[PDB]
Parts: structure tokens; sequence; C-alpha cells
């Protein structure tokens, strides 16, 4: 079975209404349920058996659907609502959760500032290159980070970090850490990371030459 | 899909 | 008036056995069709459903996981406990307990089903880290400021903080003076189980030449810290 939640990510301001939907790959009847869950605590029951809703929840907070097709409703968002919410069918065996809707607090198109970082010779010193990409101040928060080691794509020796939303600006910012061997950093020349976004009309490549001095 | 029902899944 | 709560170890080694319980209070595992169930949080990832058992000891496993599991009542203790045998990176995540109410009955007859439709009540969560490595403090690399890191009038800079266990580190600028357009990454669990993160610094270019720029790096499980400064590269 198959809990397919839709959309992944929502951008969304206080006072709307929000439609969040779970189809599942076979019929659960109403054995169907929605949580949200706020960063660091656990999930929080709004919605059973598909409609009904949860004492002590407050009353915007609705559900729709029988069979396969679902949908959470928050007729006016509050800030308490920023948050994650997943849905769960307890019709089969396993119970199965669904994969999760974020729902943020929109704002304009941000594109991010890019920034690469040559590994320090402090650290080739210790035997190992880092090379480190930023990405600063972006909305919405869905990007696309490449390396290119003189035209080759690295795939699977990279890791990324998001921060949460900023409280302030309401942009994140996201790294992404490229990690060698000093013996393989030292035979290559062009380093690049390459940002794909919505606010950047064309991908933007940040890139250097090691050891140009 | 043979998948196992719940314990309640033939409840009213 | 329903409460649960996990307990167990933070930190158990790959191939070793893990041993959670869950302990409530307001209900009992005697009442007609109670569940406790165990559902998981990898970290950022999505909730993973593990298991549950019965008032009646009926109980249910995950069929991805369930030759490493087994779960447990003692209804006389309020206590339910999950093992989860030859344990490996993987399974760090974040474990809930929940309660799963049972069916309304009247005088005892069930007459609905609605209710058991959901996990009603979550314990808070435990912790459980799977990891071989011991407690190593961290080095402190500098991301340094540069052409290559310039926008307008801005500059980025950071510290690169790196192979540390366990969590947590912690990250300041200046010592306390600077805190205005700092992000500090969450960490990153790397293949060699040491984790590792970066703490970044947005300036005005304007300043790079004047203005010194540390940051203060404190690893507690290990006693590290380490101020490290940060300039601007040579080779820019």
């Amino acid at each position: 079975l198959q809990l397919t939640q839709s959309p992944s990510s929502l951008s969304a301001s206080v006072g709307d209404r929000i439609t969040i939907t779970c189809r599942a790959s076979q019929g659960v009847t109403s054995a169907l349920a929605w949580y949200r869950q706020k960063p660091g605590s656990p999930p929080q029951l709004l919605i059973y058996d598909a409609s009904s809703l949860e004492s002590g929840v407050p009353s915007r907070f609705s559900g729709s659907g029988s069979g396969t097709e679902f949908t959470l409703t928050i007729s006016t968002l509050r800030p308490e609502d920023f948050a994650t919410y997943y849905c769960q069918q307890l019709h089969f065996y396993p119970h199965t959760f669904g994969g999760g809707t974020r729902v943020d607090v929109r704002r304009t198109v941000a594109a991010p500032s890019v920034f690469i970082f040559p590994p320090s010779d402090e650290q080739l010193k210790s035997g190992t290159a880092s090379v480190v990409c930023l990405l600063n101040n972006f909305y919405p928060r869905e990007a696309k980070v490449q390396w290119k080691v003189d035209n080759a794509l690295q795939s699977g020796n990279s890791q990324e970090s998001v921060t949460e939303q900023d409280s302030k600006d309401s942009t994140y910012s996201l790294s992404s850490t490229l990690t060698l061997s000093k013996a393989d950093y030292e035979k290559h020349k062009v380093y690049a990371c390459e940002v794909t976004h919505q606010g950047l009309s064309s991908p933007v490549t940040k890139s250097f030459n090691r050891g140009e001095c | 899909e043979l998948l196992e029902l719940d314990k309640w899944a033939s409840l009213w | 008036r329903i409460t649960l709560k996990e307990s167990g170890p933070p930190l158990v080694k790959p191939t070793q056995t893990l041993t959670l319980t869950c302990s409530f209070s307001g209900f009992s595992l005697s009442d007609f069709g109670v569940g406790v169930g165990w559902i998981r949080q990898p970290p950022g990832k999505a909730l993973e459903w593990l298991a549950i058992i019965y008032s009646d000891d009926d109980k249910r496993y995950s069929p991805s996981l369930n030759t490493r599991l087994t779960i447990t009542k003692d209804t006389s203790k309020n206590q339910v406990v999950l093992v989860m045998t030859r344990v490996s990176p993987v399974d760090t995540a974040t474990y809930f307990c929940a309660h799963r109410r049972g069916p309304t009955t009247l005088f005892g007859v069930p007459i609905a089903r609605g209710p058991v439709n959901a996990m009603d009540v979550w314990g808070q969560g435990i912790t459980v880290t799977i990891s071989s490595t011991s407690t190593k403090g961290p080095s402190v690399f500098p991301l340094a400021p540069s052409s290559k890191s310039t926008s307008g009038g801005t500059a980025a800079l950071g510290c690169l903080v790196k192979d540390y266990f366990p969590e947590p580190v912690t990250v300041s600028w200046n010592s306390g003076a600077l805190t205005s357009g700092v992000h500090t990454f969450p960490a990153v669990l790397q293949s060699s189980g040491l984790y590792s993160l970066s703490s970044v610094v947005t300036v005005p270019s304007s300043s790079l030449g004047t203005q010194t720029y540390i940051c203060n790096v404190n690893h507690k499980p290990s006693n590290t810290k380490v101020d490290k400064r940060v300039e601007p590269k040579s080779c820019d």
C-alpha cells in the first residue's frame, strides 16, 4: 500500500485556507487519520476516521473522503499551523503514514546568494578536503545544487544541510559539502557548484581553480 | 495486494 | 489525562539490541481493544510505523523490520516494550510510543469502529543514535571570505566544524557580539560515523579589512573549546 500526500510543500499566509490531499493505492474505507507535527514535538491528532474531529482540536480543521481520496482542510490558517502534516491509514497492516506535507510562511521569491569556499590549507595538511557551497537567504525552499570537478558530475560524495525558515525574513539557507581525499583534490583544477532555483532566470555556477593565486 | 486487514477493519 | 513516555539508551552500537520502554498513564491495557503502537522518525524524514500490541496480546509488525522486532506488554505495570535486534545506523531515529483507542462500546458491546482509526495520544519521543564511534572533539577549519564569496557589499564567511561525536556542538561568533546574518547549519552524519557542520555569516565586504571574525566552538561531550579566527582568503 502506498499513501501519497500532495503537495509535499506549500506556502501560505495567516488567514489563508489550505487543502492537503492523501490518496491510497487501494481503498482504505474511512480508516484515515491526519496529524500536525511542529518541529521538536510529537505528531498531534487532528482528524480520525477520515472526517471525525478530535476532541480539543480547533474547529478550523476538517477532513473529507472515503475509499482512496482524502483531504484535510484548514479553513483559516493560524501561526501555529506552520508545521508538517501527515496522514496515516489504519485499514490494513502495516499501518502506513504518508510522506508529509510541509507548510511554511509564504514570501516573495528570492534567489539565493551563492558562495563557494575552497578547502583550507589547514584541512589539506590533515589529508582531507572539503569544498563548501553556500546558498544564502532564498525562498521558496526547493533548490538544486550540482557539483562538477573538471566537468565530472559528482554523485554520492556531497551532503546538504538546510536551516529552518528564518523567523524574520522567512528565507532558508543551504550548505552543500563536497568531500575528497587530499590526493584526489590535487589531481583536479576546476571546482564548480551549480545552483538551480525558481528565482534564478537560469542556473548559476560558482567556481574556482585550485592553487590559482 | 495481499494485505492483512486491521483488527477492526470488519467492525461497523 | 492519557500520557505516554519512552525510555531507553540514547546510544547503541551496531549489531546490538535496542530495548525501548513505553510507560503510560490514564488508560489501562486491560481496556478492551486498546492498542499501544510504536512509530519512528529518522532525522529530517517522515513517520514510519513499526509495530502495535493490543489488550488481548495480539501483535503486528512492519513487514520490512519484522525479523528484528518483538513487542511485549505488562498490563499491570502499564508498560509496553519494543525490542529491535541487530541495530545498524539506519535505525537512528526518534522513537514514539502511542495509544490507540478501542472501539465504542455500549455496556461492553462494541457498537462502533470509528474511534480506533487514529493514534490519538503520543509520547514525546526518544532519540536513539546507532553508531560505533567514540567521543571525539571536532577540528575547526576556516571558511574564508573572498571574491568568490562576495555579493555587492556583502561577503560570506564561516567555520567548518568537522568530525565530532556525539552531538551536540554550539557555535557563536565574536563571543556573542555577532548574531545578525549568522546561519549555523544542522549537523550531518558522515559515513565515517562522525558529525560535521558549518556555521556561516554574512557581513559587509568593506569590513573585512578591519573587523576581526572568530567562531567559538563548544563540544561539551569531549570538553573541547575552540576559538577560530577567520581571515580573508589570500589567493583571491
